[PDB]
């Protein structure tokens, strides 16, 4: 009954979006693998609608990264984990990403098993934005930095959330601010009960691919998790 | 410490409970006597407002597994007590009942001593109950309860956590559950006993007195712990 | 859906026997409590059809040693314990005891629950016996010693075994001794593995009571559990 | 130790099973490689004797979740591996499969290497199967296989032991269980190493081959270990 | 302890045995003191029923090296003493006195307090012994008797053992054996201490009465112990 | 007048036979030599009148496992050591191997010394054996496993005893299980005192000679003892 | 050390008696090799003066107990060795065998290498041998040597010393005694190791060749040693 153990060895992952920026309407498909004893985690994204609205290291706390049940949780908290043990029935997350002077994504995404990889569902909306922005101008540098995810129990909906802050990078030597508000709340029977309060701490690697002539992005991410010390 | 000498022998018991779930309030008067020594309490119920809204076994929970001071704990730990040795100042216990496809409990408590009759005295404000269900069909069947109690330690406040879960008896032959997740915190401000997870083994067995007329729950429970392997 | 918390505390018991000693039949029924975090045990018989063709330590090992589910068992083996978790639905105890130099004993019994006792049904047969023997010449001490079992798997029935040799004392100064064989058999759904081997330590104190006319026996045992080390 | 360093590398695999279930007898043989360094296995198998009485997933657990030599232990334990150790040499493991409201396999296999191939050698016979029922009515899913091998070590035999249980998918919607109890004992005599209490996190799935035409099974598995707070 | 303190000074003895030798029955009384501090009894045997079947120095290991509670044990021990430390409950005594090229003695004791006098009550049982030879014959010669008690711990009874030999003199100029295998066991519960391999230096003297005329026996014994390097 | 050092370095050993296996008689001879201070043990066996009724691990009980004077005992209990200290009298050892669903073996044999070589005489009768069984049909497998033995005293007799179960493996899977039951006894004088109970723990390694055309059988054995703690 | 390296492999062994016993003088010549991985001796003596004074057992402590070089120590001491590390330099060694009722031999030995063919040297002298007695009466039988040899270290001659009695047979049924004080001195001056009180277990055997016409003797010893618990 449990589905700690679906997440042994290397899982296929596949990765889907359907986004709505001021009109603009595209879609991200992402496909790769992930192994979910060290937190390893690889897949590559392609843009099928030809070009990109919104600059890439902004879809990343989106596309793999509502993706969390691959977390490298330690043998002292594995009764901890709200991702892994909603699975194979899954989870729905939505968001409220609020970028500084700027306006807002609104994310809903639908993370379940299909058979035997794991299917990411993302329906993005984001309006208000602002032209001649550091978003909508393509002003941010490609990388991503390593953050802190503080996660803790949400009980009266049968869910958690989580709060925290994205710094990306400006091409002037700036930084971009967003903040992430979201909302996890399993399909069906959800764990056994709702876990303390831990943080995931996370770290990515931004790449390209030189054989690609499409609008792509090569991501490769390390999350861990702690906050609960020996006992 | 000073605080354990204060329940060697029968002490009495007085709980207060004022209720309001869903719109219809009530309110449950309790008396009886505990025994701290061999864990065992003997409480009888009376409903002052006529009738009652809710099933008396989901109530077990808010009235008598809150006097947790009444707990047998063995000779070899005599140190994880963090009940005995918020006494005689009291502690504020509060939980959040989370019923499995229903609404939820929120309560609060004050369980302390005044002069010699200790009093508990409960705020619980329900909510979100869909008409026709279990709880408001009165489709729980009148059994008794019984599980364990994980009880984990908070140094930020000073306090405890625990974490469980009921299992509830329904007519139709299904089971009714109610994740229990409660926080204590000592009203102030001597210095306590932390403990290191441990739990609570505990059985309550509900009857009626067949000389009333009002609604009304006779318990007695039966309370040990265990969990840590000093010997 | 554990039974091991339905044993917190104090549980009251009934045993009821159905006896046939080379036609002789008679009926023993026996009433008390347990407490089985303690391994404390205590109960008394009566003889309901006059007389007792055999021994009363022959018994001990019949009545109040079926219902091993009051063991003791240390936190470190709570998991490899057959006998509370075939309950609330129970189980079959099955044994054939042989006297040495003479008979034997046939005895079938179903320990359970019905409604909050827990009820042990004998039913003995025994044959072959010898006249002016010690068993039905009453040559027998009032005693009954220390003694250990060894239980071990019995995977392709679903079930547990036992085999253990009892040593009754006789009046002139010789020891008499019984060797068991038990075959145990859960109702419906068991514990949820079979356990290790382990065995249990037996003491019990035999006694009467001075306000009773009829043929009695009033037993007190304290049974523990070793054989498995740190893990 | 020098058993370890024979299975860097990707090593060939021949697993031979001779079986007798209920009077049907069969063979099955199977052929492939394993890699060591990442605990995956891949694994063709075919039946010489025509058709099968047992579906395919039962037999899952006899034939390539005993060559369990294949587990990725990771870097901070390297010191309780009894699997490793007892190569080039070989171990015999003996497994007691009890299916529930159901009869029971017997199974033996010497695990060991034949030059370089890593030869697994099994002897297969069950009994008391009903007619009609889920495995020889074949009424079991063709589904994968996941759980925890729960090995603990035994000095007396010098090997070790594990106690697990299998959920089987059924067509009708049910789930057929699978208890599993086996030993593992070194063919002999270099002292080997004894685990202290760990497991196998262990997942296979399996799949079909579109260009085969006898009754045939195609499986990965994915093998790692925890339990163990080294770190 | 508290059980030593009750040694201090002469404590009077009673000795009452109850014997049944290859059909011929006798009794023996025996009445005396006995000093603790020195290690010294004084007693004088009579037989209750006229003559004696068995010879008197056959006897004196059931007598009086059955109250080894007057044992002196020196100041640089005092922890490894079970004897004393089973006082005033009593402790229970069983012997096999296995004579070479003859049958065999079976006895059992209780050596405990009745209010201050030290009461030793033995049941004694003897078989298989030819006629006409050393022990029915009484060709044994009326001397004394010494030798060693190699004790033991026993920590499943939480009891000791010991284990010696006895050597008789014969008319004739041979020697009659004794083998010794004896097991203490308190009557309970009280918790005891259990000694670590010492031994018993112990001397008997036998003598006579020049003033009785029924069979009787004057009995000085002398022990001590050492066998531990304290110091 | 001590017999352990008789076993120091190489001693020749010499095994005859007389079997009657339902009437068909046959004679098994051995030759080989032993060295008791590593438990090592090497011989040879050939069988002279032709054919061999019984399988050969059946006999492996019987022939070099009555000679168990060649166990390794550990430096701490060399003088609980009854089968060296009978020696060079030697000791008569009959048993009655009881197999499962089968019928049974007689057994009687004198171990001694003759000179300086140590023969072993062995008289077999088997009787209520079934045709087509595991035995007479030959369908055991030519292994033997590591098994323990638990020697016990049994004073009233002047020997030791001992009850194991061995079990055997069977070509298609099964086990078919032996129970012995054997009794020592000295031929004159034998040892000092009885041992305390423990236990030896043999293994053995069966084999062939490739150049040999008569029905034989080529064993080494490994027998060490324990059981007893430091004291 | 570099001593313990000259003793790898068969090493011939060169033994030279000059004795005078009583007023008779004789003398004894030996050759043969020496095994010190399995500690096993082979040697051959001859009297080269005729006849001999005394019995042939009588001198085999002084020939070949005397190589006690040539030792099985096992692998868990290997520095309680004296006899190894004296080499190659040498060691003295004298004793007084000391005959009940009779006269005493007097010997001191030389055992050193001379190139590699170890060499002893034995000047051998006895007086006080009464005429018609066991010895000078030829009244010993032929018969083997077997006891130990308590071997404890004696700091002030840096050396050792060694106190064993030996029995030997007498052609009457008596037997003759014969106690033997050694003490062993290093020729000199490297430090060698001092052990532990340690034995050897020891046994030589007694056989004549059927080719040789001189009085003659050939000889099998086993040497091993014990007493330590390193483990």
């Amino acid at each position: 009954s449990k589905g700690e153990e679906l997440f042994t060895g290397v899982v296929p992952i596949l990765v889907e979006l359907d986004g709505d920026v001021n009109g603009h309407k595209f879609s991200v498909r992402g496909e790769g693998e992930g192994d979910a004893d060290n937190g390893k985690l690889d897949l590559k994204f392609i843009c099928t609608t030809g070009k990109l609205p919104v600059p890439w290291p902004t879809l990343v706390t989106t596309l793999t990264y509502g993706v969390q049940c691959f977390s490298r949780y330690p043998d002292h908290m594995k009764e901890h984990d709200f991702f892994k043990s909603a699975m194979p029935e899954g989870y729905v997350q939505e968001r409220t990403i609020s970028f500084k002077d700027d306006g807002t994504y609104k994310t809903r995404a639908e993370v379940k098993f299909e058979g035997d990889t794991l299917v990411n569902r993302i329906e993005l909306k984001g309006i208000d934005f602002k032209e001649d922005g550091n978003i909508l101008g393509h002003k941010l540098e490609y990388n991503f930095n390593s953050h802190e995810v503080y996660i803790t129990a949400d009980d009266e909906k049968n869910g958690i959330k989580a709060e925290f802050k994205i710094r990306h990078n400006v091409e002037d030597g700036s930084v971009q601010l967003a903040d992430h508000y979201q909302q996890n709340t399993p399909i069906g029977d959800g764990p056994d009960l709702l876990p303390d309060e831990h943080y995931l701490s996370t770290q990515s690697v931004l790449s390209k691919d030189p054989n690609e002539k499409r609008d792509h992005m090569v991501l490769l991410e390390f999350v861990t998790a702690d906050g609960i010390t020996e006992g | 410490s000073k605080g354990e000498r204060l329940f060697r022998g029968k002490v009495p018991i007085l709980v207060e409970l004022k209720g309001d779930v869903n719109g219809h309030k009530f309110s449950v008067r309790g008396k009886g006597k505990g025994d701290a020594t061999n864990g065992k309490l003997t409480l009888k119920f009376i409903c002052t407002t006529g009738k009652l809204p809710v099933p008396w076994p989901t109530l077990v929970t808010t009235l008598t597994w809150g006097v947790q001071c009444f707990a047998r704990y063995p000779k070899h730990m005599k140190r994880h007590d963090f009940f005995k040795s918020a006494m005689p100042k009291g502690y504020v216990q509060e939980r959040t009942i989370s019923f499995k496809k229903d609404g939820t409990y929120k309560t609060r408590a004050e369980v302390k001593f005044e002069g010699r009759t200790l009093v508990n005295r409960i705020k619980l404000k329900g909510r979100d109950f869909k008409e026709k269900g279990n709880i408001l069909g009165h489709k729980l069947r009148y059994n008794g309860i019984s599980d364990k109690v994980y009880i984990t330690a908070d140094k930020r406040k000073n306090g405890i956590k625990a974490k469980f879960k009921i299992r509830h008896n329904v007519k139709d032959g299904s089971v009714q559950l109610a994740d229990h997740y409660q926080q204590n915190t000592p009203i102030g401000r001597g210095p306590v006993l932390l403990p290191r997870n441990h739990y609570l083994s505990t059985r309550s067995v509900l009857s009626k007195d067949p000389k009333e007329k009002r609604d009304h729950m006779v318990l007695l429970e039966f309370v040990t712990a265990a969990g840590i392997k000093h010997g």
